[PDB]
RNA sequence: CCUCCGCAUAAGCCUGCGUCAGAUACUGACAAUUAACAGCCCAAUAUCUACAAUCAACCAACAAGUCAUUAUUACCCUCACUGUCAACCCAACACAGGCAUGCUCAUAAGGAAAGGUUAAAAAAAGUAAAAGGAACUCGGCAAAUCUUACCCC
RNA sequence: GCUACCUAAGAACAGCUAAAAGAGCACACCCGUCUAUGUAGCAAAAUAGUGGGAAGAUUUAUAGGUAGAGGCGACAAACCUA
RNA sequence: GCUAAACCUAGCCCCAAACCCCACCUUACUACCAGACAACCUUAGCCAAACCAUUUACCCAAAUAAAGUAUAGGCGAUAGAAAUUGAAAUGGCGCAAUAGAUAUAGUACCGCAAGGGAAAGAUGAAAAACAAGCAUAAUAUAGCAAGGACUA
């Protein structure tokens, strides 16, 4: 009944974890800065 | 680890070469063989 | 025609293919603009054939024959490029000052990083532009204190290197 | 790799022994 | 031409000229049967299928009647030591056909020492009935 | 409720020229002596010695000879290896690895005496030999197989030798046997010889 | 190449150098002490005394040169054996290898003295750069086509058709193949 | 789910993979109907030269002796190029000598550069 | 099988190389030199502690106080949390009071 | 012998049983999805547009609804780009689960419940049963039949 | 991206009886009454049978919205990524 | 005799000194259209007071001393100055692959996301040369498995 809590969907996906959407607002931007100064690979979705 | 003990094989033997006539793990694991040796002794 | 992507057919299965030397920068400096212009189509249907060369090596599972002559090729018009670059170059030197030939300017990103931003074409100016107003080029407040994190990060990084060195340097002198 | 001689000296006059022991010289 | 900005064009605008092309392709041999007519090439995947019906025409004067591109995906499924992802670059393919009645077909390219093998003929192997007696020795 | 853990996937993933090789040799005999004029080869070899003397060279012949047989005789490979040519090692000990071998030498019964000698550049010299000799070579582990220590044999053999033409000399190059020989010693154990394996679709014919 | 690659004998980009040295390897570093590009004294070619090792006083010439690891390869000397094309069946063929030597093993040769020599880098008013023995003086020498169809000629080559002009290649082009534009490029904002 | 795997054309659905492309440059635009107009002005046209009778080759003989490489500068190019002149009409308003002043007006200016390559 | 199976490569000390032959000159700087420079100015070593001696929470403070401006982000909140936990430590646990 | 399915589109995934060569649907290399289908649109300023759909005709309505243009001014260049593979997605899995739509309504498509043997107990499911027919049980649970009337909420 | 509710614009609902029905029987579809299996399972809630609804207060794909001293709720203190 | 065991340097820690081509804000890494929204605003709480409610030390612009003094404080837990004084200036009694950075890497993998976050390598000058667990070798009346013993 549970386990498949992810349905897939690209425009959800950028829409929702995107770069446009980080840069947004200020609380995104302090989210993308934490990855870069982690180094993550992958700043955003 | 800039004291690390280095004899605790020695240390170990010292009771494990008591324990070598035992019968099953009591002559080889020393947690078990501690434990008999003291009761041998 | 396209047999001109093709070596000639009596190269064809010889295992080594004799080759000059590519041209050089200076070689080619004294050669005329229209000169430089037929030999980059020149060399440009060389590296046509010999990447067409390389793509059926591969796909026969076969060496290439002599394949320094793609590097060859490759460096010659490497060398025909930046001549043509520093004639540009000196020319817009001269008649104007400017040292880039794209405009561009230096500025502060979201993030507070300075970035030399090129400038892109557009039909509108740039206050009537969304997108680019949409676009931002200056860091708040709350990016000092990550940029004096990557700061610190980056000093760290350096002052490791930095000991490291030394302590290698200190062991070399040691051991000779 | 634990740091220090004595341990190691200990062990090869061990197994030098035990080596006497298994394959005594002639 | 490829990795450069383009200059804009506006409207009664000048012919957009491109004079030492950046643009290099390959003619490559078709992996299933095609056309007599039908030529195939991977391009740089920033060439447009006039961009190539024109650098056919002009730097190898052959009549083209039509170009079709499809772009490959490249294979991202292979994975180094580390389990990495290697990725296999992305290209573009065309299949160009050939004006005039004009017929292409993919041309069949491709059609110490000594010492070793001296003594490879001169091994002399052991025979059956030495029974692995080095036969060096001449008693 | 709580939720299962699932450990790290990855504990559960785990699997198991500019130079040249410089010869010192060559791959056999530039030409065949045939056992029942090389003047020329021996100018040749006079121009870049500067100092050589065929009528003494069969006595440094046999003593090399004798020498590399008692490194063989050691499995002094060492020293092997300066007394015989590289193509000739293979020969002297790939088959004798593994096995003890008593070669011994007595008395020659005729004097060595040169037969032939052809030539970046590599010397040749072919000596005729008619010696006596000991052979005992026994196994891993030390039973005999081959020849009595004691009794010793006559042996007819030609012997080639190559030279390096600059700090190179003299060594066994190669054996001649020439295909009227006699028949070598006969080995101690039996031997069998399988027939032509058969496949179940095929007969024996 | 990988960090603290392992330069060996085979060329780093070789078959038995990938084989050897794959990519995940991590072995120790081996410690090379630093002898500048300035101090290098040996050189391909070169007569060179062996000093140390079997072959100790026999003087060969430098085959090869491993710069990254300090060693020189003396041609036929310092040799090992090994077996080449050993198969499941036959046992090879015996071949002479041989072994890289250190700069500070092997000693440069005087040309005619035929005596080990130490070398200086002293600067001459003619050879700018030349290597000078010290103990015996005397400077030792740095030792060491038809066109094709698709070959340019070297007169061709060498041409001066350049006529430095105030033209970018592409108007200069266009004035020699006649190309007419009148079309005005109108005027875009850069930003 | 897949962050690291570079975005492409090929992975959104349909109005993503028709919107995004593969860097080709445009041609021209779309009228009503998504009727795609092409503009020829903005067509690259290749300005090949006539090959026959070139003496130059993709490689150059060996044979040729070896010089020193001297890149060219603002200097140099003057030097050979404005020297002379401005030597002999000085011995004997500098637009004359070849300087231009404004880029503006010309097809080929040299900044912004308005031309390919 | 914690122990090692050869001996470690032999430690050899220099007991006469310049450090160890030098070793304490001029430790008697002001008692020999009419005291125009105290011992303690002979020590080389971090800023806030030389010649100067406490237990962890001292040394933190100290710190803190003397190069606590010029430290990294990171490093400075450690030991502002390091200070803390200090303090709760010897003024609130311990076996005597 | 089974068919719940299946074939396509959408969404998702991203080369994931195509060829060759090696290991023991894995690895390496080679190849491949070609636009007409689909996505990717629209020059301005005003100005227009009450009368559902339901075979839209009777009829019935209520919950009162998806489908429209003109008047001027501009305007000719014209087929670019991108998706196109697969045994596939979400469930840690080659998971008996979840997965929108069109056609097929049992298939022209897609598949295999039995590794081999024996036929002990216990266990699960199913079929059959003498006479009896709820006597079982907390309770007709289950099974079999197709079965009335009533109380409380 | 589950789920609670909502917004925009969509889609599905065989057959029979009745007649314009928050009607009856009954597919697909949604749900989950009881039994059995299963219980480290096919499954971190499933399977088989049995059963409730199945033209509506229905089910459902797509995109969007409401965020934790909050949301949403035909109140079960239910649901808001097991 | 199998599984294995062993290693020494990859690097790191603490200080000193010293200040540090093209694409990419739209669905980022997308050549190319009428803008307009732009930022600033007491930390709180845990915790201590043996509850808790006022209260409860925290980059401060010279170390030391004045001094834990004056003061503050459910005058209680605790907090706490200043006037005044005025010093100086080259590495390791650090770790050595479960240690030292998480780091071979912010990678793999996990999560929708913010985030979480690993493991491991060891030849040579040249490769162009002894833990546990078992097996060898299953087991004999009776028993915390041993001790006294015994020829056993
Ligand atoms: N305490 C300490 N001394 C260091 C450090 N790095 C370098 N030194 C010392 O700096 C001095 C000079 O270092 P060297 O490398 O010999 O010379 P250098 O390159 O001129 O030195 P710098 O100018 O400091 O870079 C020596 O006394 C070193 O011991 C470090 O991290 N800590
Ligand atoms: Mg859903
Ligand atoms: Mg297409
Ligand atoms: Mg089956
Ligand atoms: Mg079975
Ligand atoms: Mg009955
Ligand atoms: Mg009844
Ligand atoms: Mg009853
Ligand atoms: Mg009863
Ligand atoms: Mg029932
Ligand atoms: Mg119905
Ligand atoms: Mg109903
Ligand atoms: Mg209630
Ligand atoms: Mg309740
Ligand atoms: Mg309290
Ligand atoms: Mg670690
Ligand atoms: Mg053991």
């Amino acid at each position: 009944a549970r386990g498949n809590e992810y349905q897939p969907s690209n425009i959800k996906r950028k829409n929702k974890h995107g770069w446009v959407r980080r840069l947004s607002t200020p609380a995104g931007v302090q989210v993308i800065l934490r990855r870069m100064l982690k180094g993550r690979k992958s700043l955003s979705h | 680890l800039r004291n690390r003990v280095t004899d605790r094989y020695f240390r170990i033997q010292e009771v494990l070469k008591h324990a070598r006539h035992f019968r099953g793990r009591k002559n080889r694991c020393y947690r078990l063989a501690v434990r008999t040796v003291i009761r041998a002794f | 025609g396209l047999e001109e992507f093709f070596d000639d057919p009596k190269n064809w299965g010889q295992e080594k293919v004799k080759s000059g030397a590519a041209w050089t920068c200076q070689q080619l400096r004294n050669k005329s603009n229209e000169d430089l212009h037929k030999l980059w189509y020149v060399l440009l249907k060389e590296r046509n054939m010999l990447l067409t060369l390389e793509q059926e090596a591969k796909r026969q599972r076969l060496p290439m024959p002599s394949p320094e002559r793609l590097d060859k090729v490759v460096d010659s018009m490497d060398a025909l490029d930046k001549v043509v670059q520093e004639r540009e170059d000196a020319l817009r030197l001269l008649q104007t000052g400017q040292e880039r030939a794209r405009p561009g300017a230096w500025r502060r990103d979201i993030f507070g990083r300075i970035i030399w931003h090129k400038f892109k074409q557009w039909v509108i100016p740039w206050h009537l532009n969304k997108r680019y107003n949409r676009k931002r080029f200056f860091a708040l407040p709350y990016v000092d204190h990550f940029l004096r994190l990557e700061r610190e990060k980056r000093a760290r990084i350096k002052a490791r290197k930095e000991n490291l060195e030394r302590k290698k340097a200190k062991i070399l002198l040691k051991k000779f | 790799v634990k740091k220090g001689f004595r341990a190691a000296f200990r062990f090869q006059k061990e197994l030098e022994r035990q080596r006497l022991l298994r394959c005594p010289p002639p | 031409a490829r990795n450069v900005v383009y200059p804009l064009y506006r409207l009664g605008g000048p012919q957009l000229r491109v004079f030492r092309t950046n643009f290099f392709i390959q003619l490559v041999r078709p992996g299933v049967a095609q056309p007599e007519d039908t030529v195939q090439f991977r391009i740089p995947m920033e060439m447009t299928r006039v961009d190539l019906r024109n650098y056919l025409e002009g730097i190898y004067n052959v009549p083209v009647a039509a170009v079709r591109t499809r772009v490959q995906h490249g294979s991202n499924k292979r994975r180094d030591h580390r389990n990495v992802r290697i990725k296999k670059p992305d290209y573009k393919v065309a299949y160009v056909q050939l004006a005039h009645g004009q017929t292409f077909t993919f041309p069949d390219l491709f059609p110490l020492y000594s010492m070793l093998e001296e003594e490879r003929q001169q091994r002399q192997s052991s025979d059956p009935r030495r029974g692995g007696v080095p036969s060096w020795f001449g008693l | 409720f709580t939720p299962p853990i699932y450990q790290p996937k990855f504990k559960t993933e785990k699997e198991f020229s500019d130079r040249s090789i410089h010869l010192a040799c060559t791959a056999g005999i530039f030409d065949a002596y045939v056992p029942p004029a090389s003047q020329v080869s021996i100018r040749r070899i006079k121009d870049y010695d500067a100092n050589f003397k065929i009528k003494d060279f069969p006595e440094k012949a046999k003593d090399i000879f004798i020498e590399a047989h008692l490194c063989l005789n050691n499995s002094d490979h060492d020293r092997l290896h300066t007394l015989v040519t590289e193509h000739c090692f293979p020969d002297m000990t790939w088959d004798i690895k593994y096995k003890t071998v008593r070669w011994s030498f007595v008395e020659s019964l005729e004097p060595s005496h040169v037969v032939q000698v052809r030539c970046n550049v590599y010397g040749q010299i072919t000596v005729r030999m008619h010696t006596r000799q000991t052979l005992a070579i026994y196994d891993r582990f030390g039973r005999l197989m081959y020849g009595q220590e004691d009794v010793p044999k006559d042996v007819l053999e030609y012997v080639v030798f190559e030279k390096q033409l600059p700090y190179g000399s003299w060594r066994m190059h190669t054996k001649i046997v020439p295909p009227w020989a006699p028949p070598k010693q006969p080995i101690l154990k039996t031997v069998m010889i399988p027939g032509p394996q058969l496949k179940p679709e095929e007969e024996y014919e | 190449l990988p960090p603290h690659y392992r330069y060996g004998m085979s060329p780093p980009g070789s078959v038995a150098d990938k084989r050897k040295n794959p990519p995940w390897i991590r072995r120790r570093p081996v410690v090379v002490e630093p002898i500048s590009d300035e101090d290098w004294y040996l050189f391909c070619g070169d007569t060179v005394e062996i000093l140390e090792g079997k072959d100790a006083g026999k003087q060969g010439k430098v085959v090869q040169v491993i710069r990254q690891r300090n060693w020189v390869v003396v041609g036929g000397l310092n040799t090992h054996y090994r077996y080449i094309g050993k198969t499941m069946d036959y046992r090879g063929t015996m071949i002479p290898s041989e072994a890289p030597l250190l700069h500070r093993q092997v000693k440069l040769v005087d040309p005619m003295d035929r005596k080990p020599t130490e070398i200086e880098w002293r600067f001459t008013e003619a050879g700018e750069r030349v290597r000078v023995s010290t103990r015996s003086g005397r400077i030792i020498p740095k030792p060491e086509w038809i066109d094709g169809p698709k070959d340019t000629s070297v007169e061709d080559a060498l041409e001066r058709t350049y006529v430095p002009c105030l033209k970018t290649l592409q108007e200069e082009v266009m004035e020699a193949m006649g190309i007419k534009e009148t079309r005005k490029y109108k005027k875009v904002y850069w930003y | 789910a897949d962050r690291m795997s570079k975005w492409t054309s090929k992975r959104g659905p349909r109005s993503f993979r028709g919107r995004k492309g593969r860097g080709a440059k445009g041609i021209g635009f779309l009228t009503s109907g998504w009727r795609f107009v092409q503009i020829k002005e903005m067509v690259p046209e290749f300005v090949v030269p006539d090959l026959t009778g070139f003496k130059l080759k993709p490689y150059v003989s060996y044979l040729a002796p070896e010089s020193e490489e001297t890149p060219l500068t603002a200097a140099q190019l003057f030097s050979e190029a404005v020297a002379p002149a401005i030597e002999k009409d000085f011995k004997d308003n500098l637009e004359k000598y070849g300087f231009e002043p404004t880029q503006e007006g010309k097809l080929f200016q040299l900044y912004p550069r308005n031309f390919l390559r | 099988i914690g122990i090692r199976l050869t001996l470690p490569p032999p430690k050899v000390v220099d007991r006469w190389n310049e450090k160890r032959a030098m070793f304490g000159v001029y430790d008697n700087i002001g008692i020999l030199g009419n005291f125009e420079k105290h011992p303690k100015e002979l020590i080389r070593g971090p800023i806030w502690l030389r010649g100067w001696k406490g237990n962890e929470l001292q040394r933190c403070i100290r710190k803190r106080k003397m190069v606590g401006s010029r430290m990294f982000a990171d490093d400075l909140h450690n030991l502002n949390k390091r200070i803390r936990y200090l303090y709760k430590h010897f003024n609130r646990h311990g076996k005597f009071r």
